[PDB]
């Protein structure tokens, strides 16, 4: 869509939290 | 001259609940003339020792702390 490549660039900080979550 | 710092990010989430996406947004490129990564990086570096808490708020997941 109008947007991707900038969904997955927060994506990497999520996956990072997503451990300790 | 903008910088981040964790307590920046904290006190966010101390005010109001926010999500990954919301946060990165705030300094994804708007003047810090940061790479993708390296702006990642720090934040990723710096909430990923965070361990806070998650919310559902509107079907969704949020980050929320208390001091």
């Amino acid at each position: 869509g109008s947007s991707s490549e900038a969904d997955e660039m927060a994506k990497a900080l999520e996956a990072e939290l997503n451990d300790l979550m | 001259d903008v910088q981040v710092t964790e307590d920046a990010v904290r006190r966010y989430l101390t005010r109001k609940p926010m999500t990954t996406k919301d946060l990165l947004k705030k300094f994804q490129t708007k003047k810090t003339g940061l790479s993708s990564e390296q702006t990642v990086n720090v934040l990723a570096q710096i909430l990923k020792r965070l361990n806070p808490e998650r919310k559902m708020i509107n079907d969704k997941m949020h980050f929320s702390l208390k001091e």
